[PDB]
């Protein structure tokens, strides 16, 4: 996949939005913005150029299963891969991420290499 | 059910 692949990194609290940005650069994918929910993501991805997002689950406004849905229903931005961040992989919730179309699912903590792994799985998919 | 949480994850290619 491209380095230059722009990435929106999605997460209420702002320390785990700089540790996946931080991920991302020792990947050496620099090309990262952060939000702070879904509505503000939605507000972020209305300037174009998007490649990647990575959604945390659990955010205040709109959550990270209400964002998936909303850019998988969107004209523009249909096909947009989406990881998903959960504190605990659960049955439910992995289920309802499949059934919304999330592209990858990771629990966190995780790390640089487990990162890189499920990066690799959706480029691999996607045939990016 | 670990195991079936692997396995989802797995047949979902997660
Ligand atoms: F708030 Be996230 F689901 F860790
Ligand atoms: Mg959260």
């Amino acid at each position: 996949a491209d380095k230059e692949l722009k990435f929106l990194v999605v997460d209420d609290f702002s320390t785990m939005r700089r540790i996946v940005r931080n991920l991302l650069k020792e990947l050496g994918f620099n090309n990262v913005e952060e939000a702070e929910d879904g509505v503000d993501a939605l507000n972020k991805l209305q300037a174009g150029g998007f490649g990647f997002i990575i959604s945390d689950w659990n955010m205040p406004n709109m959550d990270g299963l209400e964002l998936l849905k909303t850019i998988r229903a969107d004209s523009a931005m249909s096909a947009l891969p989406v990881l998903m961040v959960t504190a605990e992989a659960k049955k439910e919730n992995i289920i309802a991420a499949a059934q919304a179309g999330a592209s990858g699912y990771v629990v966190k903590p995780f790390t640089a290499a487990t990162l890189e792994e499920k990066l690799n799985k959706i480029f691999e998919k996607l045939g990016m | 059910s670990q195991d079936q949480v692997d396995d989802l994850l797995d047949s979902l290619g997660f």
